[PDB]
């Protein structure tokens, strides 16, 4: 697609080799779709360069001192606050699998290990009747007019 | 291994013994943990095909069944008439050994008392009602199937009997991993079917294979059975009663003779040497 | 779905779904780009291919792997096999009001089961509650749960009829056959392990040497009549295989 | 002796002497990482031959390459403490120093235009521990050591695989380490076939044309000649007297005068020795006998220069008229044969269709890769690249030996490149075996097996790290800078690290080691495996590999394995085992010189075991003499036999090396069934610690080395005498023997106090010396968690009675007393972690504080003004360990929620309950809260209690070591100036600060005090530079997982007693659980009045084959006995001189006893503590075969006054009466068992529910419920309770607004039953909805 979109703009009037100007945006299109693509929870391609950049600059570190990039030590290749660099490795988390073998064998996926964290307990359900019996039965020894005008409020 | 431990434990054993003892305790280990899954998927796949076998009707009055006979072949009776019908239930009117003497209206329950009574007369074989036999539609009714083991009496509706079945054979699984006649007991001979033949002694012989060998009692029931081959010399005849621990069939393991029924001059007839056959002398007999 | 960590997991399902429609909105577009034939031939030869992986991965070619460099569990994977959703969750399913234990040998009847006093409030512990509510201890239900959790002398005065007459499943995996599964009347016992009485053992092919032992409750009167009248001890004597007795002393 | 051997000396039964000691136990993880890590320039072996390997590489244009120069490793940053503190991985950085070499193209050879050189930085690795363990992410994990089939050359058949014929089909194979393997193959037809990596078959001739070779030279190497010659009349040939081998004479054979063989007749042997006689060779024959035999050469005619006949031709008649008519006297032909020399190469000729290289390349490319159309280049390339390129091939020198060897070369030493001669031969055997000439070889015999440990697998992944980064030089070598590409700039360490961490640690072959006792990490770091890369699977295993082959005796234990399905996959090496350099494994031998038995040891392999015959150690040498039978019992070719006094050649070294060390402990193995040895050796590894360690009475002799030797005891490294005990820190002054003429030589052993397991067991370490008492150098200091002065101590020893109680013991179980659960026999300790995690969630950072909401003070009582609970406050199940509050979200409420909140005004505010509780059923005592916090944020205060504690320790301890480092150097700073003169008067009056200003003298004293001067300042600014070094580190925040800010770590330890329902068991594989807790007044007492406390069952004896532990109960009771009579005569302490005879008597039973053992050089003091240790009992010995006999316990019970028979009558506590028959009672060596009953105990009435399919989760540790399993579903179906399954698979587990009502209606008093469609059948109709196919519920 980069390559078909760069045919139209080479001119050989121009003096130069084709390759020369079909490459850069044969390697734009790449980045371009490897940046949208190849991720479940797309990133704005900013933060994914400055993680690139984050990345080089951690290798660099690695080169000289031998020992982790601090993120102190960070600030000053970054340039920046170092609250933006703790911002970016939050972002890093790739989602892994619910089938991972978790385990031994295939017989423990981790699909198997996760928690419906979004249903009511049956004890709740419980309480949220019996204290919806007891409103009625309280509402129904109050006067009828404090009782219809409290429920309608 | 032809050297045994000679030892015991009491004793204690050689290293050597211990180490060539390991081999049948390893062996024996790995033959448990490994055929008891062969185990379970025979068993998943007896109980796939057993699935819907349910008890639909009581009687669907359907025609004769199987005959039922004991296991007297090949050696002693192991399972007699006794215990292989008791909870059948008859397909046709069995009658004792007295002619006109029935005990059974085609259908009945054959508890012990029965079996007693047929037990106590000298009846043998009997038609009794089978599972396959049965005309059911969809299934199969209780008087085509019989009584109940676990309780006793006759089946009631609703069971399911391929379940129970499938897990009764597949449960003892992994249990199961791994020239001449003589009669032992006294008795009548009788030959089932028989090609019967008199030989140049003038004894009995066999010229057919559907022959069998039967040791009938004095009640009439037989007691063994034996198989005798074709071309077989027999050193007793038809309907002797002759004691046991007598060698009664004689034939040679590997000669299989052509042995002619009838007598008469042996002209070589459609012998033609040198395109069919070729001309051999013995070296030592010349005959 | 978020997990506590911070991180996601999800099924490859997603990422199926993901390829294939991003393959074909890419076909979408080259095809009003006019691009040559070979290109989209190829377009759609790799649209193909991801709808049978989709379909089933490791079918028509190479399986598709993922991250982890494993192959995708296609959703044909998830419903085929031992794996599937037919034998793991459809004929076999997870169960709920039971529990486990280690077996111990018992002087007790024969249609008696030693359960231990602990387990016992944690299994009929709604009957507790709803017992506590009728015999109006508790105000509220969530105070009965305060009450069970403060474990006094009333809960056990409850337990100790609550479970009579209520007959309680046990199981040994493995089941080979019909006795496998044997109803007990409980009876309370301090301790921690399932009491079992001996002549039982034979039965359920059993050694008192650490197996371990499963406890279910039936819910309904149909279940606890069903229990009582056909699962109880007393009535399985003899072998649906044959009819000699299984209760013989060993 | 050793001094600490005088404490206790354990009487032993050994009969045959004992000629080599048992090696260290882990000398082969120590040897196999010391390869992996030392520098060898000539040696290539470890870091040095994996850079060799790939090391020098070049660029593509060749202007540049990389030359490896040295490399080194760096000092370890944390010491093992801190790492397993920190989880974080024990390891240590590389640093390589390389250098640049750069050529141009504008000189020939201008080689010398720059050079960079310098040192790089790439990847970490982790350490061995001292133990011989690794530390990986601040846990213990140990690497199993594979055994793999060989690289080489392999020889197989087939048994019944060919039905049609039954024949077998030969086949070869060549394997190399790392590589394409390569297969040829035998067909029904005799057809030679060729596989790589196992794909379809093609014809050799394939193979054989792919390596320029002619059709002629094919069959000239593959087959002999016959000559046919023409006397311008007749045919003649040249015979070769042994080629007619009983054949039939196709024509008369003549001679020059004689007739031998008549046409139709057999050629009989007596023929040939005529032939042989005469010497007659050239005969005639007709025209008919050469008719079916094949031309082995092309021939033309020299006229025209056309091909008259073609090679592998089978010629006629007309073919030879026109060879004569062409003038061609001079004929070779192939030999064929039926029994000798079978034509295969002849039909693999005809099947094949390739008739040049080209076409032989071609094929071979469309094999490798179809579809792809081949170029002139290509093919030849791949085919090199095959198995012609150092970088993709190789066999290594193991490989090439065994390769070499297997073909009958001489040569050890060869290239791991495959060439056309190693090929050739390999073909030339396979005919070979096919014919008939040799044999087949095994595949699992043990020389055809290699063992392989952690360090060849580390170095395979330095290996494949190295290729990953010159996948990446290869590019920046030939597109990079030329003269300012400095070399640390295009070298990226994150892959090889990446490859050797996910080897450490997420590799099959790495897991967390077994730490319940000395012996699991013994027998677990000796373990054999045969599993992952490389290995088989459990699927995968036959019979072949799992049982036990004759080779294995003395190298693998045939006694140890799991009972799973992996019963014949993981074994462990023999205590005598070692490890040849090519590993292989092969077992010492004593020589035998003309029947004398030197003592000098000889290590014989498994291959070369065959060829001797070898006596077992159940013959007796006649003092340096010859044995005492003329015929004696011996091995060899794989089978027993009887050999003279002359024909043995070799002696089993030791009774123990067949077994391994974890069966070795079993007493009395010899008179036990090898099913129960086997699962009493595995259970033998689940023991626990005790709160004491109980000295077993029936011992093995092994117990005191495999303590050493396990490492978990303080070992003194220097004799001395003790100068100061205590609790935790042990220091001990050397003499003046070891005495280093530099420095203090006064050591310290600091011990490690309680710590949690791998297993979440305790760790103890308890001084066993006393202050002012010498010690010897490799002696015990302090004891283990379960070792007693210096012997292992699995478990406990007690009374037991062989008597059916009341069915309490019906099936294998076990009735115990009250008395060992009051006196804590059986007592454990646990110790668990708890961690509570602070994140910054995007509501806002969670806050760890001692104010909760909703919660009672009660409650809080327990935690400081932080939070956090005190340190060793007692804690229950259901508490608050650290308070931990989380900004609530945004909630909805219903209208009587708030309803309620308008009538009483309480208001939750943004705070959610997310503390730590303890799990249910835990009651115990904190005994450590350890606190990290991410740098940047404050810290708690009690953060600042625990670092200023840390610190003052610290402080003092670092202080402590210098005063000790001082009183010891001052032994020379003063001596110095003691020399050349002593001034006691006025030197050791003044303080030692006022020593350096004595009396002057020459240079020589003025130059001491200089070089003292010297030593004062490195003293000066050593130590403070560390305590500058430690506070900081301390002071330092520590690195967390991103989104923390503070973990929070509660050690909390539980004291664990003994319940109904724990397992317990024997050594001899008679386990069994408590059934009942029973008083004492109500156990069987014998008439003296002492009640034994174990009752098991009798008749669990004989069926079970274990004889052996009645002997050890008889052999405990004399030993008890002998124990008894001491203690009893010691409280009246008649005579030291009748203690001395009393002992001296005691220790000589035995006839012919290996220790002679004498007490009139001992002290009285040492006879009185001696007593005193075997006061309760004095332990025995006894060697796995060279048991004590009947006879020997029988004179022990005697010396004890006990019965005979060792049975004893009882009397029934209940009632008080006699039992009819006496009852074996004596004491027994009982273990304890982690299958402990708490640990299994779960019950679930409404917890968690899954995600996708809303199942109730299963696993005590998440509380989830059991799972219902199929087979039940069937036996319940059969019984035909509908209603019961129908709940168990509708209410229990997959409605959600089923189980909801039964749960409310429940609660209402009202069991009445609702049915529902199961989610699980919904997701299934939707599931396979979306996959295309349509179904639809048919409603009616």
């Amino acid at each position: 697609i980069g390559l078909m979109k760069a045919v139209d703009k080479f001119e050989y009037r121009r003096g130069y080799k084709f390759s020369t100007y079909a490459t850069w945006w044969i390697r734009q299109a790449i980045t371009r779709s490897i940046a949208d693509q190849a991720r479940t929870i797309r990133i704005p391609v900013h933060m994914i360069e400055t993680i690139n950049k984050l990345n080089r600059i951690s290798r660099q570190m690695l080169q000289e001192m031998g020992r982790e990039p601090t993120p102190e030590e960070l600030a000053e290749r970054m340039l920046m606050p170092e609250d933006k660099i703790r911002k970016v490795l939050k972002i890093a988390k790739e989602p892994i699998s619910m089938e991972t073998p978790i385990g031994d064998d295939e017989d423990s996926h981790l699909g198997d290990f996760i928690e419906d964290t979004t249903l009511e307990l049956p004890l709740d359900s419980a309480t949220t009747e019996s204290l919806r019996a007891a409103t009625h039965d309280v509402l129904a020894g109050l006067t009828a007019r404090e009782a219809k005008v409290l429920r309608m409020r | 291994i032809e050297t045994p431990i000679t030892a015991n434990f009491r004793e204690g054993l050689n290293v050597l013994q211990y180490f060539i003892s390991t081999h049948g305790a390893r062996k024996g280990l790995a033959d448990t943990a490994l055929k008891t899954a062969n185990s379970g998927y025979l068993t998943r796949r007896l109980v796939d095909v057993a699935q819907d076998l349910v008890v639909t009707e009581d009687d669907c009055g359907t025609h004769e069944g199987i005959m039922m006979t004991p296991v007297i072949e090949g050696g002693d009776v192991k399972e007699p008439l006794r215990d292989r019908v008791l909870g059948r239930v008859t397909a046709e009117d069995v009658l004792k050994p007295g002619t006109a003497d029935i005990l059974v209206p085609r259908n009945t329950l054959l508890h012990e008392q029965w079996c007693d009574l047929l037990e106590e007369n000298s009846v043998d074989a009997v038609k009794v009602r089978s599972v396959v036999s049965c005309d059911t539609d969809f299934g199969v009714c209780a008087h085509c199937y019989g009584r109940d083991l676990a309780r006793g009496h006759i089946i009631n509706k609703g069971e399911a009997i391929g379940v129970i079945a499938a897990q009764s054979i597949g449960e003892p699984g992994t249990q199961l991993t791994m020239s001449s006649i003589q009669v032992k007991n006294k008795g009548s001979i009788k030959l089932s079917n028989v090609k019967s033949v008199v030989n140049s002694s003038g004894k009995l012989v066999i010229t057919s294979r559907n022959t069998e060998l039967k040791l009938i009692d004095e009640f009439g029931r037989t007691k063994e059975s034996y198989k005798v081959p074709y071309g077989a010399v027999l050193a007793k005849g038809d309907g002797e009663q002759v004691a046991g621990g007598e060698t009664v069939a004689n034939w040679d393991p590997h000669t299989m003779p052509v042995i002619t029924e009838v007598s008469g001059f042996v002209r070589f007839t459609d012998m033609i040497d040198g395109q069919t056959i070729t001309r051999q002398t013995d070296e030592l007999t010349g005959l | 779905v978020p997990l506590d960590g911070g991180r996601f997991a999800t099924s490859d399902l997603n990422d199926l779904y993901r390829r294939v429609i991003n393959r074909n909105n890419r076909l979408k577009r080259l095809l009003d780009l006019a691009a040559p034939d070979i290109i989209v031939r190829n377009e759609k030869r790799m649209l193909q291919e991801a709808v049978d992986a989709l379909l089933d991965n490791g079918r028509r070619g190479r399986a598709i792997t993922g991250s982890n460099k494993r192959p995708l569990k296609s959703l044909a994977d998830m419903i085929k096999g031992k794996q599937g959703r037919f034998r793991q969750n459809l004929l076999g399913k997870r169960v709920d009001y039971s529990g486990r234990s280690v077996i111990t040998v018992g002087y007790l009847r024969l249609h008696q089961c030693g359960l231990p006093k602990k387990m016992a409030l944690e299994l009929f512990k709604p009957f507790i509650y709803g017992k506590l509510e009728l015999r109006g201890l508790a105000t509220t239900i969530k105070a009965a749960k305060k009450m069970v959790e403060r474990e006094e002398a009333v809960v056990w005065d409850i337990l100790d009829e609550v479970i009579r007459e209520h007959p309680v499943l046990l199981n040994r995996a493995p089941t080979l056959h019909r006795l496998g599964i044997q109803a007990f009347e409980p009876v309370l016992i301090e301790g921690k392990a399932i009491q079992l009485h001996p002549l039982v053992c034979a039965a359920y092919n059993a050694d008192f040497d650490g197996d371990q032992m499963a406890v279910h409750v039936p819910l309904t009167l149909e279940a606890q009549l069903e229990a009582r009248a056909l699962m109880m001890s007393t009535n399985n004597i003899l072998s649906p295989a044959n009819g000699e007795p299984i209760i013989v002393p060993s | 002796y050793s001094y600490t051997e005088k404490k206790r000396i354990r009487k032993d039964f050994g009969k045959r002497p004992q000629v080599l000691d048992v090696p260290y136990l882990l000398s082969i993880q120590l040897d196999s990482f010391q390869k992996f890590i030392e520098q060898d320039p000539e040696g290539q072996y470890g870091l040095e031959a994996a850079f060799r390997s790939v090391f020098p590489i070049q660029s593509y244009s060749g202007n540049s390459e990389l030359q490896y120069v040295s490399y080194r490793l760096g000092e370890p940053v944390f010491d093992v403490q801190e790492c397993q503190i920190r989880g974080v991985t024990y390891s240590a950085p590389l640093r390589v120093k390389l250098r640049l070499v750069i050529y141009e193209r504008e000189a020939p050879e201008g080689t010398v235009k720059d050079i960079k050189e310098q040192e790089v930085y790439m990847g970490e690795i982790p350490l061995m521990t001292d133990n011989g363990t690794f530390v990986i992410n601040g846990t213990e994990r140990v690497i199993v050591s594979q055994l793999h089939r060989s690289p080489g050359v392999f020889f197989d058949s087939d048994k019944g695989k060919t039905h049609s014929s039954g024949k077998v089909l030969y086949n070869a194979r060549i394997i190399p380490y790392r590589g394409s393997w390569l297969d040829f193959e035998f067909d029904p037809k005799d057809n030679l076939f060729v596989r790589i990596d196992r794909r379809r078959k093609l014809p050799a001739t394939i193979i054989l044309r792919a390596l320029n070779y002619t059709t002629e030279q094919i069959l000239d190497l593959f087959f002999e000649k016959v000559i046919f010659e023409i006397r311008d009349n007749k045919l003649q040939m040249e015979l070769v007297p042994e080629r007619l081998r009983g054949e039939t004479a196709s024509f008369d054979i003549e001679a020059n005068g004689k007739v031998y063989v008549e046409k139709g007749r057999r050629i009989t042997a007596r023929h040939i020795r005529q032939l042989e006689k005469d010497d007659v060779k050239l005969i005639e024959v007709p025209v008919e006998y050469i008719a079916g035999k094949v031309v082995a050469k092309d021939y033309i005619d020299e006229s025209t220069g056309e091909l008259i006949c073609a090679a592998n031709m089978e010629l006629s008649l007309d073919l030879l008229a026109k060879l004569s008519q062409s003038g061609h006297k001079r004929i070779e032909t192939l030999f064929t044969n039926d029994l000798d020399h079978g034509p295969y190469i002849s039909e693999t000729l005809r099947v094949d269709p390739t008739n040049d290289r080209l076409s032989a390349l071609v094929e071979i490319y469309r094999m490798m890769r179809p579809g792809e159309p081949p170029t002139r280049e290509a093919a030849e390339s791949l085919f090199e690249n095959l198995f012609f390129s150092e970088d993709r091939y190789d066999l290594s020198a193991v490989g090439r030996m065994k390769f070499n060897r297997s073909l009958l070369r001489e040569e050890i030493e060869g290239s791991g490149i495959l060439s056309k001669d190693d090929i050739i031969d390999v073909m030339k055997k396979l005919i070979d075996i096919r014919n008939g000439k040799g044999e087949v070889d095994d595949i699992d015999h043990l020389g055809n097996r290699r063992i392989r440990s952690v360090g060849e697998m580390a170095e395979n992944q330095f290996r494949v790290g190295l290729v990953r980064v010159e996948r990446a030089v290869k590019e920046r070598l030939s597109l990079g800078d030329l003269d300012t590409l400095m070399p640390q700039d295009m070298i990226n360490a994150k892959p090889i690290s990446a490859a050797v961490k996910e080897f450490f640690g997420s590799s099959q072959l790495s897991q967390f080691m077994v730490q319940n006792n000395p012996l699991s990490e013994i027998t677990h770091k000796r373990r054999i495996s045969a599993l992952g890369p490389g290995g088989l699977t459990r699927e995968r295993a036959g019979f072949e590999v799992r049982d036990v082959h004759p080779t294995h005796y003395g190298r693998v234990c045939p006694i140890e394995t799991p009972e799973g399905p992996n019963i014949g996959l993981i074994n462990s090496l023999s205590v005598y085992a070692q490890t040849n350099e090519y590993g292989f494994l092969e077992t010492p031998y004593r020589k035998v010189t003309d029947g004398v038995v030197t003592d000098e040891i000889h290590y014989l392999s498994a291959i070369e075991e065959g060829n001797y015959v070898i006596a077992q150690a159940n013959s007796n040498l006649d003092e340096e003499g010859h044995f005492v039978e003329d015929l004696v019992t011996c091995r060899s070719k794989g089978e027993s036999s009887l050999f003279s006094r002359d024909q043995v050649d070799y002696m089993d070294v030791s009774t123990q090396q067949v077994v391994s060390v974890g069966a070795s402990l079993i007493p009395f193995l010899e008179h036990d069934d090898a099913n129960r040895a086997l699962m009493g050796a595995n259970m033998q590894r689940q023991a626990v610690p005790t709160l004491r360690a109980d000295k077993p009475l029936v011992g093995t002799g092994m117990e005191r080395a495999v303590a050493v030797d396990s490492g978990v005891t303080a070992v003194a490294k220097r004799g001395g005498v003790v100068q100061y005990v205590d609790a935790s820190r042990i220091v001990i002054k050397v003499n003046e023997d070891e005495m280093y003429p530099g420095e203090a030589g006064i050591d310290i052993y600091n011990l490690t106090k309680y710590t949690r397991s791998n297993q979440n067991t305790c760790i103890n370490q308890m001084p066993c010396v006393s202050l002012g008492e010498p010690v010897e150098r490799g002696d015990v200091l302090a004891d283990g968690p379960s070792t007693d002065l210096g012997e292992l101590a699995l478990g406990q020893n007690m009374r037991v009675a062989f008597m059916p109680w009341n069915g309490y013991n019906f099936e294998d179980s076990i009735l115990v007393s009250e008395r060992v659960v009051q006196e804590d026999r059986f007592t454990t300790i646990h110790i668990q972690e708890l961690a509570c995690v602070s994140r910054d969630t995007k509501l806002g950072p969670e806050e760890i504080t001692a104010d909760i909401p909703n919660v009672g003070e009660a409650a809080l009582s327990k935690l400081d003004e932080s939070g956090i609970v005190y340190i060793g406050a007692e804690v229950t199940g259901g508490d608050i360990l650290v308070g931990k509050v989380t900004p609530k979200g945004e909630t909805q409420l219903t209208p009587e929620e708030k309803l309620l909140r308008a009538i009483f005004g309480e208001k939750a505010s943004d705070v959610k309950d997310s503390s730590l509780r303890v799990p249910n059923g835990v009651s115990g005592t904190v005994i450590d809260v350890q606190v990290f916090t991410r740098d940047g944020v404050e810290k708690d205060k009690r953060a600042l209690e625990i670092e200023e504690m840390q610190l003052k320790q610290a402080k003092k301890d670092l202080s402590e070591e210098l005063q000790i480092l001082e009183a010891g150097l001052f032994s020379r700073i003063r001596a110095v100036l003691v020399a050349g003169g002593v001034e006691a008067e006025k030197l050791d009056k003044l303080p030692r600060d006022r020593w350096l200003e004595l009396g002057l003298t020459d240079e020589e004293k003025q130059n001491q005090l200089e070089q003292l001067a010297e030593q004062y300042d490195e003293l000066k600014h050593e130590f403070e530079k560390k305590l500058e070094a430690k506070r900081r580190k301390i002071t330092q925040g520590d690195d967390l997982a991103p989104g923390v800010l503070k973990i929070v770590k509660v050690y909390l330890a539980v004291k664990r007693r003994i319940q109904p329902g724990d397992k317990m068991a024997g050594r001899h594989g008679n386990k069994g659980v408590i059934s009942k807790i029973n008083p004492i007044e109500d156990m069987p007492y014998d008439e003296n009045g002492t009640p034994v406390d174990i009752v098991l069952n009798p008749l669990g004896v004989p069926s079970r084959m274990n004889i052996g532990q009645i002997l050890e109960t008889h052999l405990g009771m004399a030993a008890k006995g002998i124990g008894d009579k001491i203690n009893a005569m010691l409280k009246q302490q008649q005579e030291v001189a009748k203690l001395r005879e009393f002992i001296q008597r005691a220790y000589d039973l035995g006839a012919d006893v290996r220790q002679k053992v004498d007490l009139s050089t001992f002290s009285d003091e040492e006879v009185m503590r001696l007593a005193e240790n075997l006061r309760k009992g004095m332990p025995i010995a006894t060697p796995v075969f060279d048991g004590a006999k009947e006879a020997e316990i029988k004179e022990l019970l005697k010396l004890g006054d006990l019965p005979t028979s060792g049975q004893i009558r009882l009397y029934d506590g209940r009632t008080g009466e006699q039992f009819e028959r006496p009852v074996t009672v004596g004491y027994m060596y009982m273990l304890k068992l982690n299958h402990l009953v708490d640990d299994k105990m779960h019950a679930r009435s409404t917890g968690s529910y899954s995600l996708v399919t809303q199942q109730p989760l299963g696993g005590k540790a998440q509380f989830g419920g059991q799972r219902f399993g199929e087979m039940e579903v069937w036996a319940l179906e059969a019984y035909g309770a509908a209603y019961t399954l129908q709940e168990m698979l509708t209410v229990k587990s997959d409605d959600v607004n089923g189980r909801t009502k039964m749960y409310k209606n429940i609660v209402d008093g009202n069991h009445q039953m609702e049915p529902g469609m199961p989610e699980s059948f919904n997701v299934l109709l939707k599931e396979i909805r979306s996959l295309g196919i349509n179904i639809e519920l048919e409603d009616e």
